[PDB]
């Protein structure tokens, strides 16, 4: 047996590179985890032998039956092969549980880089992060945690969707919650700072959603699963003239 | 309707074709002007039944 | 006619769009500018019209080749040619030529697009099993971060690009490599202790051929070897501390998340 | 003829894996010369653009 974790990328059937969708076809069993049913379909006549693993509660448990199916099917000997949204080592728990799981009981378990949504962010606003520099944070991560962001570089907030998932104690809506970002990011952006509500086309008959609006109006704002928040710089750059100093250049 | 959205995902002959001439193409697979409809008003949700 | 530029990701052959391929499949004429001749033979057999933009290299400044670069691929376009762009990696990351040719064709009214590829850090993360996601990710460009005020995240994984140039310019020549990194060592050490584990990354282009994934400590790295194409990953340095702050707010606590 | 195979290697699932099972029998039915597959072996790129 042996495990291969591919990418389909966010369009459809087009997304996906040429080699990752050479291991569906060869896939002895696949196992799918994707978001639309036009997904679904193309991969099953991509290959028939496929297992949804949307039909697996705490998401602890969740992903721990989904695991659990995939190395089943590894440690009876097939060269299996599980098919993600996306890339399948970005925001995705499942692959790297099943890929570590699969090095724990010495088989063997990779996984192929695909096109996450953040690749895809670049082509359509037509931005070049080698230049300008980014920064990536989970929402929810960058709330309940201590993260810095350098707010003269584009920062990326993925899944705002589901921004403050926890479990229930308090009575919160997600604007309630969206608030609270709001509130947080105001330490370093403006409330009147122009933010972008970037998703990814699924279908090539429909257009990436690229909505801008003032950070103020976030909460009121209809977000969806894929849903990620571009936060363009709101700082001037300044000269590191510490650092300019040891390498030759100052006052110049 | 499915195989369509494939082929027009995977065919970068097929993808320009259709912005030619849109509504024609999509009558050369054979979809119905409601779907047509769906497809160049922009409900996507729409589409979760022609489907 | 049109433009679109696409990546044909760091391996060869298998690590393109399947979209992106037919675009290259069905395109009138197609401009390269990929690295090695292996890639550029798989690039012909795929469309026999291809012009190489390798040749518009030298004594000449970038900006002057990228500009000729640019005029030979809007001439096709005004010509009426379908055309298509095929570059390295991904098709703006690192890309000069993409944006302008783009802005300069949808200027002329052209229809330009530009479909996403896999780039080097798509590639990193798989390679080494991280997930950006997990505690965060910041990118910046060596030169800039040594030149202008960008204080890190050690929390996060910092990525830095373009680590063999870093601190090139004009007036900065009277100090050799090992020199510039050093400066840089001193300036990490800010955050990053000088044991501190960091990892050179390379994606690979052949496929019986490896990424490079050399593993030293971060006051080694004056002496290491680079390539243009080499990036440094410096994985965090404190583990993430919750924001007992707002976790007050929803009323929970880091027992309930 | 040895630019096939790599092209082949980098887009075929199946081949890809065969190849990290038996690198050299794999070379060996695509028809490389004990060079090339050496080559390959020792990872010396130098020698394989000389071989093209
Ligand atoms: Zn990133």
């Amino acid at each position: 047996g042996s495990l291969v974790c591919v990418g389909t990328g966010l369009q459809l059937a087009g997304q996906i590179s040429v080699l990752s969708r050479s291991y569906i076809e060869h896939a002895d069993i696949v196992f799918s985890l994707l978001p639309d049913g036009f997904s679904q379909r193309w991969l099953t006549k991509l290959n028939p032998n496929v297992i949804n693993l949307q039909q697996f509660k705490n998401r602890r448990d969740t992903y721990e039956q989904m695991v659990n199916a995939i190395l089943d099917a590894v440690r009876a000997g097939k060269k299996t092969v599980c098919a993600l949204y996306g890339h399948p080592g970005v925001f995705a728990c499942v692959s790297h549980m099943a890929i570590t799981r699969a090095k724990a009981e010495g088989f063997s378990a990779k996984m192929e880089p695909g096109i996450s949504a953040e690749a895809c962010l670049w082509a359509d606003l037509g931005i070049d992060p080698g230049n300008s520099g980014h920064q990536s944070f989970e929402a929810s991560q960058f709330m309940f945690f201590n993260h810095v962001p350098d707010p003269t570089t584009h920062l990326l907030l993925w899944q705002i969707a589901i921004a403050g998932e926890h479990t229930l104690t308090q009575f919160h809506t997600s604007s309630d919650r969206l608030q609270i970002l709001v509130e947080q990011l105001n330490q370093w952006y403006p409330l009147d700072h122009e933010v972008v509500i970037y998703e990814a086309a699924n279908l090539p008959i429909q257009a990436p959603r690229i909505e801008r609006l003032p950070l103020a109006n976030l909460p009121q704002a209809h977000l969806m699963p894929i849903s990620t928040l571009l936060i363009p710089p709101a700082k001037k750059l300044e000269y590191n003239y510490a650092i300019l100093a040891k390498l030759g250049i100052g006052p110049e | 309707l499915s195989d369509f959205f494939t082929q027009l995902g995977q065919d970068a002959q097929l993808m320009e074709d259709y912005k030619q001439n849109p509504e024609a193409v999509m009558r050369a697979h054979g979809l119905t002007d409601e779907q047509i409809n769906a497809v160049m008003t922009g409900d996507m949700e729409k589409l979760k039944t022609l489907s």
